């Protein structure tokens, strides 16, 4: 059973091996142009709708009437998919939010931000698990006067920094889960420093992705940016993703939409301008599982 | 009893070593792996993922969302840059701290063709053209269009396309450069200019931001694993 | 000719053993009034700052381990006395199996839980371990709870932690000093090495760019500010 | 002497290995097997017996032959629970000291299908109708029917037939459960119910006891051997 | 002569192995759907007289009538075999005892309850050794206004604990061996505190099978009920069971039978009722060896 | 896809050493008025209880075994005087064979029996014994007796104890340090971790569930009381 | 564990052992050789390169440029001798310092055929004959060149030919000599005459010089490697 194979050489001959043990846990570790412009890995960065081989786009009675296009993304290359081996699953839109030449900019999370989606929300409650990939629409519109540049950032596992400096991971789960509603970020972290009766909520630092990393970086992340000179609005297809084939929607947020102004809204001459932007969210490929009497969660 | 003799190296622990070792968890059943989108295959396809430049590390303006905007405005023409930055990918302040620098930071070795891109996040109205560039070493940085003009460039015309792409292609003495500033294996000077101006009509926002990206080029990679310095314990004790 | 991108793959990147903790014990004379001292570890890559950066390059992960033991002893008192060969056990305690409270208990027996019976100045002690993880992944970020707050029920009992899964994902790494307790004092240290094989990773991040502040994502106020200054127009 | 080189490992003791040893007693001949009744090639197999499961552990009846019956009557109708048990088959109360519960110790993960089986011992001229129900974890614990009944769940008719089996079906979100009490991987809530009530004549018994069993289905396995708590020597020193 | 062979691996190679030794001892260690209700392996299990293919119940001039069968179990799937490479085993009906609302329950251990059943005895006690296998046929009824439920138990090897706290594996032969009589469990445990003159006898609790484990796992072992609902009689097919091919009848005992009540004797509404409990036990498939002169024990 | 039962296995389920026994021995000064200790067990599996519970699990069994010794030797006195390396001999001594009254004895020639020279210091020592029973399968309980009380002889001659046996299953391990007497004492410990090798099993019972209390089944008074309390209707 | 036994030799360190040992720098990718011009494949390849002999290593002249000059000049015929060598390759001081005697010296064992030139650096009107011999072992030293001329010998006509070569065939008792002084492996006596006598016109130069060169033929080999005393650390500390 002696395996013989080419030894890692320069470039101007081999070696074997024998597994002495019944486990592979055991087993030493196994070592495995034209136009460079190219990517080695597509799929790692970003893709389009049209990219992977995929205007009005619609889900049961709720429909996006869309040209823009260029301007979407399927996360990882990797389109929704039913856990293989419904119309509670469609189009819900937010509660919109304003854009000024002070934000910092907004998150929000998901299943979270749309537990309270008509039949959607209820099947996440009546039941233990659930998944779910979405369809993420950002609304932005502008004049040809306007300027600024949104970037829209979909993370996986988003876990974000906290308010305190004497106490970690201490966030409640009522902070955290803000709902719709959204949750927003800041220019500078503020310790709470209220001991005996603790906030215990996030502060999200902007420049750190609210999480110790920077914000420059945040683009390896799946992501499409608004600029406002050549386009009003992005989409974002986002697959299930998870160390499960399936979790507690509950529990666990397995994605966070983050968006944050790139560059300020500026407008014309105005001292203080402002634009609406809004959010219309689909859940995608959906499904649960356990069916019993409903979650009646402590939100506050 | 079969005859054995035993050489140098015996009983040593070498970390970077490749060896097999007894299973403390015999038999063991693993849970199988499931399709997860997103996965990774070498540090290198990360590398090649375009991350924004931290343009702007002035005093007031390091380490805030700012750093990352490059101000422009509609003011007369002239030869002075808009930006001049050294291409030391794994060295130099601006790009040392982005996706590409901070890969390059566990290693001791670089070899390839970057890509740079700029955004124009300026307004519709506005208009104009820009002279991006790219000097290999060996003379004085490019303080001038005069004489970035005469190295590797591009014509960037705002107007008419938002965003731009300039290749610096690798060319170098040596075969491979250090991932630290060393006089040596430099790599030269990129630097920005402005070919005609920034024109913008009246009601209309007369300065303007531009976003700038880096990353490798499929013809890149690395070598020589190492520690980084961009983290550490100090208060750790080992 | 052509250049290769091997050292850069997956396993080459973590192909090395790493510092993941350092455990302390010792073996004391008899008569003392305090207790001899045995190391209890809970498993994690999260004490030490550096394979932690690499693998938070990542989301989730999927390895086999291997873990590598190096110890070292010394004298703590002036004496001028001496002790014979040590011989220390390294027992893994898993979730759910008794952990020791004394360097002689019965837990010690060890058998059904795994351990390593080290003889001091012999080449450092290894074993591999599988992929040990209850999920389909090993989950390097979890933005969630352990447990979910009810309405109805108290405040205190939904409470739980941000970011936590199980209250003991992988159990503990219990160590001590074999022989009994020596008239000269001997104090000793367990370094341990772990080292990713048979690795595959997920969905990608960027590197923690700001001082670690505990085992989650949380930041320290006057760390935030890792870059230095340098002017724009200044190569 | 052919060369060779110690690896890290060496000259350890891994009470976890298998090697090969010299025998102490060469050429020895052993006593041949005969065909023994009741061999068992797997702990999994002992698991899979239905062993009683003691339910009333109360302060006064614990420890004692009445831990194992639960005691019902010909009452008017309720809609409150006979009796309520979590699914944490190795660390509840009543479930922990059973043979499943027992093995389930000498491990950490535990994966499968749990069969749970009532036997009605009343009396002949009794009749009723019981619900036994399963709720998956993430909500209240059932306090009342109405709640139970929407789970999973199983109508037991008494008079029709004295025994009923319901088998609690593997539904979780992970891979496999540990064997200790944990909220991540929880397993939900086994509850009890008077559908109708106990009905009897008269001459006859208004009260009796049922017997409950449990069980794991062929589906079911467990990883990561492990020691078990349910047994000590504090007292011992090794 | 190197093996090689497949390494033990996950689920998305193989390992080689030479023997260095003469005897196997030296040997390293070798390791190695649609309906989840079936059992794995059934015969640990307590199979039917149906079950494993096999009502006039008859030996010899001996004969039981039953519909009853259902009620029939096969210990550990295996039927009764002659020792391989008469009508003195036959039916004995045993002293009938008493179930009432306070029994606790009752021993009996094989073959020592038949040592005194006509020819089976005599045999017993003329040879050196004796191997036999059983049907144990438990009888109880009561009416369709009586309730409560007996648990019958056949214990391989049966090792009962002892009455003493200050001395260990005590019991004398005298005490161990009670005959058809029976023995009897107690509900606590009551340490022969008489030093100087020691009882030496067991103490079996009830709730720990008289063996230190808890009787709600005694059904492990080959096992029947009686459901007084249901049905009044029990049967057990038991095979000789042992470490060795043939034995001492008179030294050793190779099956226990425990009964006990897994819920107690109720009737209409008598205070203290009572129902009677009758066995009739058959050795079966028996023989016996080295006949000489007849052993004549020291009982009492 | 699919899980695995291997690990439940009844090979894997025992495929671990345990310890059964911890043998002492020591070294005195030759001066000494108190004789040089030598060692004398018992072979058996019940003298630790977390092997024997998971035996217990079954009433007959056949397998190989795997003897592994952990030896661990330190300093009694204040002394600070010291000693040369160590070598231990374990001798087995089968039912029927001298065993030894001296540290010193002819029965240490071992001529016949098999004896293991042990270097301190050095991996721990093993060996293997095949299944070295009298009947087809050793028995882990035995519902009966030595011998048979009969009526004519004496009441004395015909006693014997409930559930044993011969007087000798096994025979014993005898274990000295062969170096002569030292100025300065060393007293050493010896560990007898046993692994159930090759391991088939009959007739399964349910595991012991109160405190063990000898080598019987007995029990005692005030451990009888295993289970806790909790309610009825209570999850 | 397959049995071993342990052979002298285990655990040392051999300087001139020749093992394979664990790479620290695993997967690491080379850079790739070029075709460098002046590649050498052997140290002898090395000693067969004709260098200069450094012949007068007289008190005023040593360690300058003149060591290497033999001065010639018109006089009169004599039958004494120009210079006067010992065949002693690695230690003549005059021949152990020149490429072919350095290289020796790393070396203990020599053997093979030598071959000498020298070059007449006088003038075109110049004219002469000389006498070159080499005189095996054995006999007085020859200090005429009545004596030399018994001897293997050329004569070289130096106004036909500016420079003249003369090959010393291997010719010893022994298959190999040793590098050092030593009278059991002595190899003789090589020294250069005047056959007639250097003749020039009026106006020109009276005296003039010869450059001498030695290498190895290529029937040379030398053995066991060592150390050489032609350099030193004395301030080293080892
Ligand atoms: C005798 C020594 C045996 C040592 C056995 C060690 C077994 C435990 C291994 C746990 C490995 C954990 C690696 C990191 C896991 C974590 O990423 C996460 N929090 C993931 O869910
Ligand atoms: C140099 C060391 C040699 C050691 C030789 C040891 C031989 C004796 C082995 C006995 C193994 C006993 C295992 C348990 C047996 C018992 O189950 C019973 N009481 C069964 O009848
Ligand atoms: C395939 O492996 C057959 C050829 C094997 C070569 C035999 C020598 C290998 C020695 C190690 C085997 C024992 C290790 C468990
Ligand atoms: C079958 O085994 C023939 C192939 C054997 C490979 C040869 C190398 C094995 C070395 C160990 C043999 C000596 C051990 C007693």
């Amino acid at each position: 059973g002696a395996q013989v194979s080419s030894q890692k050489v320069g470039a101007h001959i081999n070696y074997t091996t024998i597994n002495y043990y019944r486990d592979s846990a055991s087993n030493a570790a196994s070592k495995q142009i034209k136009d460079v412009l190219i990517k080695t890995a597509p799929m790692l960065n970003s893709p389009n709708i049209e990219a992977c081989g995929y205007l009005q786009l619609t889900l049961g009675n709720s429909t996006i009437t869309t040209q823009e296009a260029a301007n979407s993304v399927v996360a990882y290359g990797r389109w929704p998919e039913y856990l293989r081996d419904v119309a509670a699953c469609r189009f819900y839109t937010l509660d919109t939010v304003s854009w000024t030449k002070e934000s910092r900019g907004w998150w929000w999370k998901l299943p979270d931000a749309l537990r309270d989606m008509g039949l959607f929300g209820q099947n996440m409650y009546y039941h233990y698990l659930g998944r779910s990939g979405y369809t993420v629409h950002v609304q932005c519109n502008a004049s040809k006067f306007h300027q600024g540049a949104l970037g829209v950032f979909a993370v996986p596992e988003m876990c974000l920094a906290g308010d305190s400096n004497t106490t970690t991971m201490h966030t409640s789960y009522q902070n955290a889960n803000p709902g719709e509603k959204g949750g927003t970020f800041t220019g500078t972290f503020t310790p709470d420093n209220n001991q005996t009766s603790p906030a215990r909520r996030f502060c999200p630092v902007d420049y750190l992705l609210g999480n110790g990393t920077l914000l420059g970086n945040a683009f390896v992340f799946p992501h499409q940016i608004i600029n406002l000179r050549t386009n009003n609005c992005a989409t974002l297809v986002l697959p299930y993703v998870n160390s499960l084939s399936i979790d507690s929607m509950v529990k666990h947020n397995n994605w966070g939409i983050a968006i944050l102004p790139l560059a300020p809204l500026n407008f014309a001459s105005e001292s203080s301008p402002e634009i609406p932007i809004t959010l219309t969210i689909a859940p995608m490929c959906c499904e649960f599982n356990g069916l019993r009497n409903i979650t009646l969660p402590r939100l506050q | 009893g079969l005859p054995v003799m035993n050489t140098p190296g015996s009983n040593q622990y070498l970390t970077a070593d490749n060896f097999q070792s007894p299973c403390a968890l015999p038999e063991f059943d693993v849970t199988p792996p499931i399709d997860i989108p997103g996965e990774v295959k070498n540090m290198m396809e990360l590398a090649e993922i375009d991350t924004m430049i931290p343009f702007d590390l002035s005093a007031t303006k390091k380490n805030t969302m700012e750093m990352y905007r490059v101000r422009l405005s509609d003011k007369p023409h002239t030869d002075d840059p808009i930006l001049c930055l050294s291409l030391s990918p794994a060295s130099d302040p601006r790009l040392s701290h982005t996706m590409l620098g901070e890969i390059l930071n566990y290693y001791t070795h670089w070899a390839g063709s970057l890509k740079f891109t700029f955004l124009f996040c300026g307004s519709m109205m506005a208009t104009g053209k820009l002279l991006v560039s790219y000097a290999p070493p060996g003379a004085d940085p490019p303080k001038k269009r005069k004489e970035a003009m005469l190295g590797t460039h591009v014509i960037w015309d705002i107007g008419l396309q938002s965003s731009c792409t300039m290749v610096v292609p690798w060319i170098s003495n040596t075969t491979y450069r250090q991932t630290i500033d060393d006089s040596f294996t430099e790599g030269g000077y990129i630097s920005v200019f402005y070919q005609t101006r920034i024109v913008v009509p009246l009601s209309t926002p007369r300065e303007m931001d531009i976003l700038g990206f880096v990353s490798a080029c499929n013809d890149f990679s690395v070598r020589l694993l190492r520690d980084t310095t961009h983290i550490e314990q100090k208060a750790l004790a080992q | 000719q052509h250049r290769s991108r091997s050292e850069s793959s997956i396993e080459s990147f973590f192909a090395r053993g790493a510092c993941v903790t350092i455990m302390t014990v010792d073996n004391p004379a008899s008569t003392t009034n305090k207790d001899k001292l045995f190391a209890v570890w809970k498993i994690t890559y999260k004490d030490t700052v550096q394979l932690r950066r690499k693998l938070e390059f990542f989301t989730y992960s999927r390895f086999d381990m291997e873990l590598t033991f190096v110890v070292t002893a010394n004298f703590t008192e002036t004496n001028n006395g001496h002790a014979l060969n040590q011989v220390y056990q390294i027992m893994y305690v898993p979730p759910g199996a008794p952990v020791p409270e004394k360097w002689d208990d019965y837990t010690w027996q060890t058998s059904s839980n795994p351990s390593i019976f080290y003889t001091y100045g012999t080449a450092p002690a290894r074993i591999s371990v599988p992929y040990v993880g209850i999920s389909n992944a090993y989950s390097h970020f979890y933005d969630g709870f352990s447990k979910v707050p009810l309405k109805d029920q108290s405040a205190a009992l939904g409470d739980s932690l941000y970011g936590a899964a199980s209250l003991n994902d992988f159990g503990i790494l219990a160590v001590r000093v074999v022989n009994d307790h020596n008239p000269t004092k001997v104090t000793s240290k367990i370094r341990v090495y772990l080292k990713p094989k048979h690795i595959r990773v997920w969905c990608p991040r960027p590197p923690r760019a700001v001082a670690y502040y505990g085992p989650g994502v949380d930041y320290k106020d006057g760390t935030l500010t890792p870059l230095s200054t340098k002017d724009l127009t200044t190569y």
